[PDB]
C-alpha cells in the first residue's frame, strides 16, 4: 500500500496540510479549536459546536478560542485529535487516513512522551499504514536545495537554530527556546493595556496577532528609539474604532532578542544562532556562518534580518563573511521540504510501518527518527 | 570502578571528571552464561552511568549551577542601577 | 520647602485623604461629583451646583451622580480636578496645594497617558512643589510591616494581585482584572430587577451599593446553595418600603470568583491570586503562599476569606501551608502605608520635584516610578 503520502506539518500557531510532490500547501489554517461562548437559543444555528479552520476564523466573536499546542508541546490531546480528524475530513482533504502514508513534523528536543502519544493517535485512532516524524530544519534545507547551513526558525511556539553540514544534522548543537510569536503576541497585548486599549477575550486575542503581523517593526538601535519620541501611527480594528499604537509596536518584538522583558531567562534568537554555530566543530563554523536560512512567521518583522546581521557582527569573530539568506515563502518552507522528502523513492525505507509498530512499539519509532 | 574524563581548553578551560564504584554479587553457572552475564552487568551500568552523566548534567547542572548563581534575579527583571543607587530597605 | 506632605490615596469607589505620619485617614468620602437634576425655583437653595463629599451623600435624591473613575482609569478629567480641589479646600483639609508635597496612588498596569495627565494637573493647575505616584500593593505591605508576600486587593474598580519579595515588587507577575465592587453592585442591581425591584436612577444606584455592603454573604459551596431554596431575608430602604432580597444576595458576590456570570471571560480573584504566585519563581512560591494579604472593600463579604482559602486548596499544589492574613482596617490599609512611606526620610529621594518636571517632562515621571 504505497499511495500518494500526506504531509501534515504541525505547528502551535498554524498547521499546514496537503499531498506530496506539490509546489504549495493547499490546506493551511490556524491550529486551534473554537467553541461557542453564547447560548444557542434560535433553531437553525451553527451546528456541531466544535469549530476548526475557516469557520472559526469567520465566526471568531461567538467562539472561545483556545490553542492545544504551546511551545511545540500539545497540552490538550483531544483537541489535536479533532484537528487531525478535521484535516482528513471532507471539509479539507477529502481522503481516508487508511490509504495514504503520513509525514509528521515536530520541533527538536521535545518530550518523548508527546512523540509516543502522537504515534499512538496516528496508528490506533486513525488507521495509518505508515508514519514518519521528522525535523523542521532538515525539511527547510531540502526545500531550498542546500545541504550545508544553519536553519534559524521562528514560528508561534518554538525558536531553534539547527546546524547541518552535508546531510549531518548534529543533534547536540541544536539550540532551542520556549520564546516565539505567541509570547510576542502576549507581550504586545500587555503593552496595549499599558497604552490604554485592553483586550482580554479569546476571540479578541486574534486581533492582537493581526496588529502584530501588520503594524510592527524592529529597530536597529533600541537605545536610540527609546530616547526619541514615537509618531503614534493608527490602525483600524475589525469593528471600526481607531487605535493609536504608539511605542508598543517597536518594543513588542524586542522580546525575541531580549527575553528578560517578559520575565523568563533565555538566550534569545541572535544568541541561539551564534550558539548553534559555536557548539559545532571548528572547521565547519565558517560554512555555517555563510549559510544561515530563515523560516517561520515571526522572522517577517520589518528590519528583523538587518538586526540579526548586526547582532551576529557584534558577537561573532571579526573578518568573517556573514550571510543570512531566506526563501520568498518563509511560512511554507518546512512543508515544501516535506512534500519533496515524501515524493522521493527513499521515503519508503525511513518510515515506521503499522506492522513494525504493532510488533515493537515506541522503541522502533525512537530508533527510526535518530 | 568506572572513571570518565573530558577536558576542553579553548578560550578557557572546562573539565569533566567522574567515577562510579560498584559492588555486585554474581552466581557462576556456564561459560556461555558467565560470559553474557558480566557483560550485561557492564552494559547496563555503563549506559545508566552515561545516561545519568549526559541527562542529569544537561538539566540538573543547569539548575544547580543556577541555584548557586541564577541567570536572572528572583524578580526575573534585570536589576535597575538607578533603583539600587536611590532606594532604602529595612525598618 | 519640605513641609508635612499630603497623602491622597485615590480609589474608584472611595477616596482617602490626610497628612503624613497619622494612624488613620481623617478625611474619607466617596469619589463622585453630584449635580442637580431638578430646577431651582426658590431662593436660599444649595449654592454652587457641584456637590462632592458629605453634602452629596446627604442630598442624593437631587443629584444626578456620575463617577469620574472607572477601573482605576479616570474618564472625566474635569470632575477629578474638582474633587482634588475640594480635597484641598476649606471644607476638608484647610490647606494650600502650594505648600505641601503630594503622595498619589494608582492601580498597576494602568494607562500611561492618565498618569501623565494626573501629573500635569498636580504640577500646573495646582502648584505642587513635589509629586510621587505609587502602587497599592507596596503600600499595604508597608502598613502591615512585612516585606515579602502577595497582596490580593479588591476595591470598587480593580482586582489585582502583586507578589513582592523583600522590598521588590515583581512587575512581570502582576495579574489584573476589571471586575470589582462596582461590577458586583451593577450585577446585584440586574439581579434585583429579576427579583422585582428596579433601581434605574443614578442617585438610586447607591441604594444597591448599601444593600451590597450590608446584606451579602459568600457561600462556600455554590452548587449546594443553588439546589436548596433560600429563606428570603428582608431589608428596609431609605424610604421605608420592605424588600425581600432572596437568592440575589448570595449569587451577587459570586461574580468575583465566577466572572462568566456578567458575560466576560476573565480569571477571577482566586485564579488571579494563583496565577500571580505561579508566574513568580519556584523558590519564592512557598513564601508567597504563606504571606497573602487582603485589602479593599470587596474583600469584606461574609465568608470571603474562607472561600478564597478553599479555592487556593483546589488549585495550588498539595501539602503546602496556606495563610490568608487580613488587617483590621482593610479599607484604609493602602493609605496607612502611604502615610508611613511619606514619614520616612528616604521619601525625599523618590519624589518628582516641580523643577525636574519642568526640565524633563513625562519621561522623568516614568523613570522615578519604576
Ligand atoms: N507578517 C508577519 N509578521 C509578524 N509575525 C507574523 C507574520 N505572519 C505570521 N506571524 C506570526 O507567526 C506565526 C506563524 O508562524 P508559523 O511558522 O506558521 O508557526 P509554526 O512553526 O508553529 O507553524 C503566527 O502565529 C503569527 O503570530
Ligand atoms: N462591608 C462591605 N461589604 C461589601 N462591600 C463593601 C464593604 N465596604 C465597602 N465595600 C465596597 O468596596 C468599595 C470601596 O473600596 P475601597 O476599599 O475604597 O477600594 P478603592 O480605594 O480601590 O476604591 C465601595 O465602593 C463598596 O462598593
Amino acid at each position: 500500500i504505497a499511495n500518494q503520502p500526506v504531509v501534515i506539518d504541525n505547528g502551535s500557531g498554524v498547521i499546514k496540510a496537503g499531498f506530496a510532490g506539490d509546489q504549495i500547501p493547499k490546506y493551511c489554517f490556524p491550529n486551534y479549536v473554537g467553541r461557542p461562548k453564547h447560548v444557542r437559543v434560535m433553531a437553525g444555528a451553527l451546528e456541531g459546536d466544535i469549530f476548526i479552520g475557516p469557520k472559526a476564523e469567520e465566526h471568531r466573536g461567538l467562539l472561545s478560542i483556545r490553542y492545544p499546542m504551546e511551545h511545540g508541546i500539545v497540552k490538550d490531546w483531544n483537541d489535536m485529535e479533532r484537528i487531525w480528524q478535521y484535516v482528513y475530513s471532507k471539509e479539507q482533504l477529502q481522503t481516508f487516513s487508511e490509504e495514504h502514508p503520513v509525514l509528521l513534523t515536530e520541533a527538536p528536543l521535545n518530550p518523548r512522551k508527546n512523540r509516543e502519544r502522537a504515534a499512538e493517535v496516528f496508528f490506533e485512532t486513525f488507521n495509518v499504514p505508515a508514519l514518519f516524524i521528522s525535523m523542521q530544519a532538515v525539511l527547510s534545507l531540502y526545500a531550498t536545495g542546500r545541504t550545508t547551513g544553519v536553519v534559524l526558525d521562528s514560528g508561534d511556539g518554538v525558536t531553534h537554530a539547527v546546524p547541518i553540514y552535508e546531510g549531518f544534522a548534529m543533534p547536540h548543537s541544536i539550540m532551542r527556546i520556549d520564546i516565539a510569536g505567541r509570547d510576542v503576541s502576549r507581550f504586545l497585548r500587555l503593552y496595549l493595556r499599558k497604552e490604554g486599549y485592553d483586550f482580554h477575550s479569546s476571540s479578541e486575542f486574534e486581533i492582537v496577532k493581526a496588529i502584530k503581523e501588520r503594524a510592527c517593526y524592529l529597530s536597529i538601535n533600541p537605545q536610540k528609539d527609546e530616547t526619541l519620541e514615537t509618531e503614534k501611527a493608527q490602525y483600524y480594528l475589525p469593528d471600526g474604532s481607531t487605535i493609536e499604537i504608539g511605542p508598543s509596536r517597536f518594543r513588542a518584538p524586542e522580546l525575541l532578542f531580549r527575553p528578560d522583558l517578559i520575565g523568563e531567562e533565555s538566550e534569545g534568537i541572535h544568541e541561539v544562532l551564534v550558539f548553534a554555530i559555536q557548539k559545532s566543530d571548528m572547521d565547519l563554523r565558517r560554512t555555517l556562518f555563510s549559510n544561515i536560512v530563515l523560516s517561520g512567521g515571526s522572522t517577517l518583522f520589518k528590519g528583523f534580518g538587518d538586526r540579526l546581521l548586526s547582532e551576529v557582527k557584534k558577537l561573532a569573530p571579526k573578518d568573517v563573511k556573514i550571510r543570512i539568506s531566506a526563501p520568498q515563502e518563509r511560512l511554507y518552507s518546512t512543508w515544501i521540504g516535506g512534500s519533496i522528502l515524501a515524493s522521493l523513492d527513499t521515503f519508503k525505507k525511513m518510515w515506521v510501518s503499522k506492522k513494525e509498530y504493532e510488533e515493537d512499539g515506541a522503541r522502533s519509532i525512537h530508533r527510526k527518527t535518530f | 570502578v568506572l572513571k570518565i574524563q573530558v577536558h576542553y581548553y579553548e578560550d578557557g578551560n572546562v573539565q569533566l571528571v567522574s567515577h562510579k564504584d560498584v559492588q555486585d554479587s554474581v552466581t557462576v553457572s556456564n561459560e556461555a552464561q558467565t560470559a553474557k552475564e558480566f557483560i550485561k552487568i557492564i552494559e547496563h551500568a555503563e549506559n545508566e552511568y552515561q545516561t545519568a552523566i549526559s541527562e542529569n548534567y544537561q538539566t540538573m547542572s543547569d539548575t544547580t549551577f543556577k541555584a548557586l548563581r541564577r541567570q536572572l534575579p528572583v524578580t526575573r527583571t534585570k536589576i535597575d542601577w538607578n533603583k539600587i543607587l536611590s532606594y532604602k530597605i529595612g525598618k
